């Protein structure tokens, strides 16, 4: 997994790989590690998917309550006092590494909340297997006062150095851009690096290829009338 | 793993199922546990694949080299005992075998050897070895008599294997039949199991459980 | 504690021809999540027109190709010339990897070449020695993936002649090099997007009577 | 980590590195160690970041709590709340923590916390596993009654070697100032204490 | 069987055009004491091989006094010692290989994880990896350790492939170098700021830089970050 | 306990199970009866640890007469079955399992039909023409995949269950002191006091 | 010991033009005991289809919990549950479990009656959804399946097309495989009918 | 291997073994002889590990068979007994030990006695009137305490070992597929066909 | 254990503490960890006192019989042969040994050679489990050509500190100097140091 979070000018941008393995096995080709947690606080999710799905999705819906109860936009404040207590509480059990970003009221954040409970503030942040490829591209390219274009690129080439280098990590790239003042803009696959190629021979076969025993149809209609 | 030979009127029966699993994933379908030794001895392979084919075709060597000095064919029982003797100085080491040693010569007779790689060494009537073998042990048990016809002894030894092949998930792929007799053994063939199962399973009347 | 093993991934792939015989095999060379090379050659001519790849611990895999070039050196000078065939020469290998059967060479190990006959001819051996003459085996990390899209592809597994219902199987009719060359280079790309290991490259010798050719075709680099 | 606090004439100083290691990889270059828990009372933080972070928050929860009621706390009440946390949890807690404040009564006072959870009021303390390469150092060094910059420069002196020498130690040195005249934030970098 | 004690962490290394660069930190450290500062891991053998080293220093030690050995015996009986039967990379590199292997096969390996780069007679540009186990790859970028996570990554973007080295100038291969440098002394905890630095190149030949190093270090942005969180 | 085999004919269900309890050492009995009758028309095998086996089936047996007192009715066979099952489903995530296969052979009076269903600890129910648990079934299985009939009648069934008696006396290495067979038909239950 | 590969057996489901396959092998097993030969691991709740790989003890389980589960739904909802809906369903059950959770490999498949779209899904024990355009596999041959849909697989295949080609990977796959195989069942599923083939297999 | 008994009587020494060869799950032969003539005058019976056993025998077999030929004389059970306990002691420290056990049963001709000697794989001997190894003489040294009398005859000794055998038979676990009986006695020694 | 050697304008002299323990008791509370390998060749013992008695003891005749035939062996040839049998049987020993002495030609060189046994040519070296205290302070006070009263205290001061920290090092603190003016032994107790 290598996920990235990079602050610019007016925001912060996010972005994940899309690769999910069991073992040296890529069960999905095209998982989703960017989550929303409110309409413009969005988290990165690297270890264990179900939890940060889970995770993200209870203290999403809490924040959602918490946003109708104070009559007040949600806070990245919030989300991350609520996920940190949270993992806290459970020790590690939940794996969730999470680097959290959005914009509010208060202006843009950009926070890293690891398994245990434990969180960092950061310009530049990165997370899961590809991290150490992706920061050694933050590292090498970061600067102050980035712009939304060159935080993209910056973020975007990150992921791809863990795409490339990390086994852990490929396939595309997704990016969600958090500006001020602006709705978020969740850019789903925005790089597609990795199309497979066309097969040198289709593998359509032939029909009545295949032995077959019996045949029946399923009643999947409910009980009928008359 | 299914092997399994038999003394009868006739000779001997060997007969060895075909199927390789690494872990829970058949690495082979294609693998023969039948060790040709020699013209006139077979060997069983069960256990370690290598264990079984590399130190049964030394002992092939072995078996040369005595009928050089000696001017005569080997015996079985000297046969195996050279392959009992050479495992049991490796004991504790961890060799894998579970192997029948057969061969029919004019001063023994039809014998079989059940040679193992801790040692034992047991002459016999009937020997099952393999995860498969106490499937083959019941049909062998409630069919086997030494009157058996050549026909009939070949039939039973492939439908033992069978038995095995359907409920022991790591037997199967094919069957391998030989039949031992004083001149040599000879090879009856290579039948796969999926295409054997049906074919029995209709003319048998056998497998009821089986929708087919 | 030392751990003298090690796991450096690939995929080898031996198909045994009519008149021919190609062994393939990826070019990545990895340890655990991190990629030692992109083009690292795992399949090599050992010369008489025998072909080896010996995948798993790179450096067992080195090591028994080394010593096995060496008895092919060593036969000509002791043996007046004489070409090494191919039975003969995985019977040598099994000698050689079963000397090393309490300290074994980790590597699933493949040959491939010409018999005596001309006809195409592969060679499997496992990691202590036992080795049996083989059509079709892939080797390696994503041997699970090739291999029953082997059976379906090459041997034409569970597929029957339409209009009979599974009375009449699909006859074995004999593949070119060329079809031969397409399933490697199909069983790699589909490797290649499930398995994390397999990648960069793929590299195939083709032995025929008339020597040893290569071909290398490119794989996704993720 | 590298953390220290050392009470001098017009109050006390707070010091710390900014290194987060996961093994030998740093996961964070400019972690601040230095958190507050009220206005003028802060802590240092060494062992678990989830434990110390945890805790702290607790602690701040306790003091914002206790000034609604009762005013504002002593730098004794404090130190005695995160040890009440510390002790009563020693089987579950990897935390080190100094403790360090300004009363206007009471002047700069600091208690170090290690791992037991038991508290210990000392001139100046020391923490972390840079901490074990300068104990000759600062007891060396250390003079009750220092001015402000004396005592940033035994900080500064004190970091700089915590961090030439422990690996788990680096980046800024991160130092916070408690006055009467307020709270002063300071910051140092490689290329500044490096060659002292 | 043993455990390393004094340790040398990544070597990094890179193919360009016409040579090699090579480049290894100058500390030896002891667990998460920075215990060595002057330890020099690059050494070179004649004048067309450095041999870069890390991993245990008293197995490097050890390394060192068998290369420096390897040229005294090259030279017996060798008129042409200093010319066409000159040490090459690719028999040294083979030589230590050799070691690696069957120091591994005995099981008491040498704790090293070592890159050869060098230039061959024919010019043509030598990199090959070999560590305790006795696993050997070649590739234009190679690095150990924290190198091979973070370094790699930097100098696959200047070349990628084969086709890339002929591209690539000595000028852009040591500022990628240089630059990796610098990532691993901010990322990886037991480095050190001062390195050294060798090309081997076909035309200018050995060109060894001691003392070098880490510069142009981004701090400043530290001073803004205030707390885990909710802090000001 | 050791064995027990269940084999379901045309008209009835046979159990078969061995009349052996040894605890470590020595055979402290050899005329035990693993078995339970639930219902008229539905008898339980059980085999597994030792006081569990028993435990589970008279609590099973005890819930199944309430249930009859209750409705005044008999449940199905697979009604009972499911219920069984549920039980031991429950049990495995339990603080103490029970450590208990069972075999329920039944006839369902409202169908007309025998029912052999085998469910093991962990709570997997199968119906079978014939079944068994631990190791009975692999020297038994390739006998009756080789005889069984759906057709057989009530004899012929206790024949073949000799056959598959003998080779385990035969090849398995422990004495399990013979076997007690019941069969549970139409008519209900009955022991075959001569086997 | 692993509860995942005790019993063994498989799923795999595929989309198609205006269509799904779901199919499933029908071994039941003690390790290397075969036990039964009729083991379904498909179930449907109306129109979506629920096949579940793993330990049979859960199988029967999580199937009859689902069918509960369903059974309210329709009742309070006035309408049959759909793909997507039960997906999420699926994976809220498993993820309750977290700390206890079922040994299973659970793959959702079905039409949307209202907008009539193919959809195919696939969890691991916890609940994490997968949600594949192409095809999801489970269970102890998935490494098998997976070499095989990878090829064999082509998008937008007619139901009699995807038939021998979801077929095909399934038997495959299953004949590389010691715990599965033992017969094989495959269900093309269309808006408003859906057909259930049993496949002819080696019984080894 | 499991069951090996001997017991002295006035005329003769009486050696029951069973026939059982099991190996794990199967019990693989029922007719097994778990002896060795050492010479014409005497046997020896042995169970332990498998493979080690018979070696052992054989190798003890081939040594009094040799000292026979050089020396043209049968050695006495008790020389015969001395030299396999000292091979077993020497065994005890070897790098992997001889796991076995055994008891000799021998006529000496000088003395006209007959003689029973129990030596475990430790180098442990004993002279005897009845013994046994494993637990074989956990249920039968309680019956032999009882009847046993040094003036029997071999009649009387086979009979006392029928109910050694009975007792084994109702109470042990395993099934040793019954025991072969060999009579050492001033003629040599003999098998007892029937049993 | 509490050792050093430090390398000033006239020679080099060597540092150490008295204490062995087994556990926390005081088993030799005037043990001399400074051992003679040749007349102005000497050495500093951690780790295992019956390895480093062993290793010494060997040395010392290698030395000895190099004597016999080449005359007086170099310091840098002494911690070669030290380093010979702490690097080939690093498997069984537990020996960090400093070596330390006094050439005409090469003047006072230090040798330090840690639990692996790599050789470190050093200016002055700090070893033992006390020295990690100092770490700090021995680099901040350590000058090159030092006089020999320098040294004495910067050696003293040192010690004092790694034993005030250091529970496994205490007692006196013994001292030799090496000097083309011979060898001179210094020996200095606990009344004297702890006042510093
Ligand atoms: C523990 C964690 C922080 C990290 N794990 C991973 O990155 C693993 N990746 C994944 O598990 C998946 O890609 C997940 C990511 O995250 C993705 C499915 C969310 C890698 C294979 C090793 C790690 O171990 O550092
Ligand atoms: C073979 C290799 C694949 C090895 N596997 C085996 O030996 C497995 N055994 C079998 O497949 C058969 O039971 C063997 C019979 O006998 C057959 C391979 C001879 C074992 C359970 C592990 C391995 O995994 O190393
Ligand atoms: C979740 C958290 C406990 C974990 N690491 C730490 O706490 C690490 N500690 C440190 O970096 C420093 O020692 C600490 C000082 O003191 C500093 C972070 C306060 C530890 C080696 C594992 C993490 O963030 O990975
Ligand atoms: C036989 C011997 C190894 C044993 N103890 C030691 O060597 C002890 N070590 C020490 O006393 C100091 O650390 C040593 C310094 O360096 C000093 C003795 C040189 C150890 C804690 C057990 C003994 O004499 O009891
Ligand atoms: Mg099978
Ligand atoms: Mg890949
Ligand atoms: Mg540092
Ligand atoms: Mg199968």
């Amino acid at each position: 997994t290598t996920i990235v979070g990079v602050k610019f000018n007016n925001g912060v941008v996010i972005a994940a790989d899309t690769r999910s393995t069991q073992g040296p096995i890529v069960a999905d080709k095209n998982c989703a590690k960017l989550h929303r947690i409110s309409p413009k606080i969005w988290c990165a999710g690297a270890g264990t998917a179900a939890d940060t799905e889970a995770v993200t999705q209870l203290i999403g819906s809490n924040i959602e309550l918490h946003s109708l109860y104070t009559s007040r936009e949600p806070r990245v404040v919030s989300a991350l006092q609520m996920l940190k207590q949270h993992l806290f509480k459970y020790q590690g059990h939940i794996g969730a590494y999470l680097i959290v970003a959005g914009v509010d009221p208060t202006g843009s954040h950009l926070f890293s909340i690891h398994a245990h409970g434990s969180t960092d503030v950061g310009y530049y942040l990165s997370l899961g297997s590809g991290s150490l490829a992706a920061m050694a591209v933050l590292e090498s390219h970061w600067k102050q006062d980035l712009t939304k274009e060159e935080a993209i690129k910056l973020a975007s080439d990150a992921i791809q150095a863990g795409i490339w280098n990390d086994l852990g990590s490929g396939s595309n790239v997704d990016v969600c851009v958090m500006e001020i003042g602006k709705d978020a803009e969740y850019l789903r696959n925005y790089l597609t690096p990795n199309v497979r190629e066309e097969k040198q021979k289709s593998y359509k076969f032939p029909r009545g290829t295949t032995a077959v025993l019996k045949e029946s149809i399923v009643n999947i209609c409910d009980i009928q009338e008359e | 793993t299914t092997t399994l030979a038999f003394r009868f009127q006739g000779g001997i029966i060997v007969a060895v199922d075909s199927r390789a699993t690494a872990g829970n994933w058949v690495a082979s379908q294609t693998v023969k546990k039948v060790i040709e030794i020699n013209p006139f001895l077979l060997g069983t392979m069960a256990g370690g694949a290598a264990d079984c084919q590399f130190w049964e075709t030394w002992l092939g060597s072995q078996c040369r080299l005595h009928e050089l000095r000696e001017k005569e064919r080997i015996s079985v029982a000297a046969a195996s005992k050279i392959l009992s003797n050479l495992v049991y100085q490796y004991k504790g080491a961890g060799l894998s075998m579970g192997t029948m040693i057969c061969g029919y010569t004019r001063k023994e007779g039809p014998t079989i050897y059940y040679v193992d790689s801790d040692g034992t060494r047991l002459k016999g009537d009937i020997f099952c070895v393999g995860s498969g073998q106490t499937f083959a042990y019941g049909v062998l048990d409630s069919n086997y008599k030494w009157d058996l016809s050549v026909e009939d002894a070949l039939y039973l030894g492939k439908r033992s294997i069978l038995a095995a092949a359907h409920r022991d998930a790591y037997s199967g792929g094919s069957v391998n039949l030989y039949h031992v007799t004083e001149d040599g053994w000879i090879y009856h063939g290579n039948h796969d199991v999926g295409e054997l199962f049906w074919k029995v399973k209709e003319e048998e009347g056998s497998f009821n459980n089986v929708i087919g | 504690q030392f751990n003298p093993y090690g796991d450096n991934g690939g995929t080898i792939l031996g198909i045994a021809g009519e008149d021919f015989a190609v062994l393939a095999g990826d070019t990545r060379n990895i340890t655990d999540y991190s990629i030692n090379s992109r083009y690292e050659p795992k399949v090599f001519d050992c010369g008489d027109n025998i072909v080896m790849s010996a995948n798993g611990f790179a450096a067992d895999g080195d090591a028994l190709v080394k010593r096995f070039k060496n008895s092919v050196k060593w036969y000509h000078f002791d043996h007046n010339d004489k070409k090494l065939s191919i039975n003969s020469a995985a019977r040598n290998i099994q000698h050689l990897l079963y000397g090393k059967r309490f300290f074994p060479y980790y590597v699933h190990t493949i040959i491939a070449g010409l018999d005596e006959d001309g006809k195409g001819a592969v060679y499997s051996f496992d990691p202590v020695g036992s080795y049996e003459r083989e059509q079709c085996r892939a080797g390696g990390a994503a041997a699970s993936l090739i291999m029953p899209f082997l059976d379906n592809q090459v041997n034409f597994k569970n597929q029957y002649e339409p209009g009979t219902n599974g009375k009449v199987k699909k006859p074995l009719k004999y593949l070119s090099v060329e079809e031969v060359i397409k399933l490697v280079r199909d069983s790699f790309t589909s490797a290649t997007e499930r398995h994390i290991q397999v990648g960069d490259g793929l590299e195939i010798l083709i032995v025929t009577k008339d020597g040893v050719r290569k071909e290398f075709y490119e794989l996704k680099r993720d | 980590t590298s953390i220290m606090a050392v009470t001098f004439k017009d109050g006390v100083i707070l010091g710390a590195d900014s290194r987060t290691t996961t093994g030998a990889y740093i996961a964070n270059r400019v972690t601040d160690k230095l958190t507050r828990v009220h206005d003028k009372i802060w802590c240092c933080r060494s062992g678990s970041a989830a434990d110390t972070q945890a805790i702290a928050d607790i602690v701040q929860y306790h003091l914002e709590l206790y000034t609604s009621q009762y005013g504002t706390p002593s730098t004794e009440t404090a130190a005695s709340v995160f040890k009440e946390l510390c002790y009563e949890n020693k089987d579950n807690l990897t935390a080190g923590i100094i403790v360090a404040g300004y009363d206007d009564k009471n002047k700069g006072e600091v208690y170090t916390i290690p791992l037991g959870g038991s508290v210990h009021k000392l001139p100046y303390a020391i923490a972390g596993s840079g901490s074990t390469f300068i104990y000759g150092y600062c007891d060396k060094n250390f003079r009750e009654n220092m001015s402000k910059e004396e005592t940033v420069d035994f900080i500064k002196h004190s970091l700089s070697q915590a961090i030439k020498w422990d690996g788990s130690s680096g980046g800024v040195i991160r130092m916070v100032v408690l006055t009467a005249a307020g709270v002063e934030r300071l910051i140092f970098y490689p290329d500044e204490y490096e060659q002292l | 069987t043993q455990q390393p004690i004094v340790t040398g962490t990544s070597v990094i290394s890179m193919k360009y055009d016409n040579g090699v660069i090579i480049a290894a930190d100058n500390l030896g450290s002891y667990g998460s004491l920075l215990r060595f500062n002057g330890v020099e891991r690059l050494i070179p053998v004649g004048d067309n091989t450095v041999v870069g080293i890390s991993g245990d220093i008293s197995d490097m030690q050890h390394i060192e006094r068998l290369l420096k050995d390897l040229v005294t015996e090259n030279a017996y009986d060798n008129p042409l010692a200093d010319a066409e039967e000159a040490l090459e990379p690719s028999y040294i590199f083979e030589y230590l290989a050799t070691v690696m292997y069957q120091r591994r096969s005995k099981m008491n390996p040498l704790w090293n994880a070592i890159i050869v780069a060098g230039v061959q007679s024919n010019g043509d540009q030598f990199l090959r990896y070999v560590n305790l186990l006795g696993v050997t790859y070649s590739s234009p970028t190679l690095a150990t350790g924290f190198g091979a996570h973070m370094a790699n990554p930097l100098l696959r973007k200047v070349v990628d492939r084969e086709s890339d080295i002929p591209k690539t100038t000595v000028q852009v291969a040591e500022e990628a170098i240089v630059n990796a440098m610098r990532v691993l002394y901010y990322r990886d905890a037991r480095s050190s700021r001062n390195f050294s630095l060798a090309i081997i190149d076909k035309n200018t030949g050995l060109t060894f830089k001691k003392n070098l190093q880490v510069e142009n270090m981004k701090w400043d942005f530290a001073k803004d970050i205030k707390g885990y969180g909710t802090q000001k | 306990m050791d064995i027990i085999l269940g084999i379901r004919v045309q008209d009835s269900v046979i159990l078969a199970s061995s009349k052996a309890v040894t605890r470590g050492i020595s055979v402290l009995k050899d005329s035990d009866d693993k078995t339970r009758q639930l219902s008229p028309h539905t008898l339980m095998s059980f085999a597994g640890e030792a006081g569990d086996t028993v435990q589970f089936a008279e609590y099973i047996q005890a819930n199944i007469q309430l249930y009859s007192i209750r409705e005044d009715y008999e449940l199905s066979p697979q009604a009972v079955s499911s219920f069984v099952r549920q039980e031991l489903a429950k049990s495995i995530r339990s603080r103490r399992p029970y450590q208990v296969n069972v075999l329920i052979g039944g006839y369902d009076k409202k169908k007309n039909k025998p029912e052999l269903y085998q469910i093991d600890y962990l709570g997997t129910k199968v119906e079978l023409p014939y079944g068994a648990h631990g190791y009975s079934g692999f020297y038994t299985f390739s006998l009756l995949d080789h005889h069984y009939r759906p057709d057989m009648t009530t004899e012929e069934g206790l024949d073949l269950l000799k056959l598959c008696v003998q080779e385990l006396e035969k090849r398995m290495p422990m004495d399990f002191k013979g076997v007690i067979v019941k069969i549970v038909d139409k008519d209900g239950i009955r022991q075959v006091d001569d086997f | 010991s692993d509860p995942s590969s005790i019993n063994g057996g498989i799923v795999v489901a595929m989309t198609g033009k205006d269509c799904v396959a779901i199919a499933c092998d029908l071994r039941l097993g003690s390790q290397s005991l075969g036990v039964s030969n009729k083991f379904e691991k498909i179930f449907h709740y109306g129109h979506v289809f629920l096949g579940i790989t793993g330990l049979a003890t859960d199988v029967t389980t999580l199937n009859e919990m689902f069918r509960y589960k369903t059974n309210l739904y329709k009742l309070k909802e006035e309408r049959a549950i759909e793909p997507e809906t039960f997906t999420q369903l699926v994976s809220s059950s498993l993820y309750e479990r977290r700390f206890g959770p079922y040994f299973v490999g659970p793959v959702v498949a079905g039409i949307n009656s209202k907008s009539g779209k193919p959809f195919i899904a696939g969890f691991d024990l916890i609940g994490c959804i997968d949600e594949a355009k192409d095809f999801i596999v489970s269970g102890t041959a998935s490494d098998q399946l997976f070499g095989m849909c990878e090829s064999l697989y082509e998008p937008n295949l007619e139901p009699e097309d995807l038939f021998e080609t979801i077929s095909q990977a399934l038997l495959n796959a299953a004949d590389r495989d010691a715990l599965s195989g033992w017969g094989a069942v495959v269900y093309i599923i269309k808006k408003d009918e859906v057909v259930k083939r049993y496949l002819k297999m080696r019984q080894d």
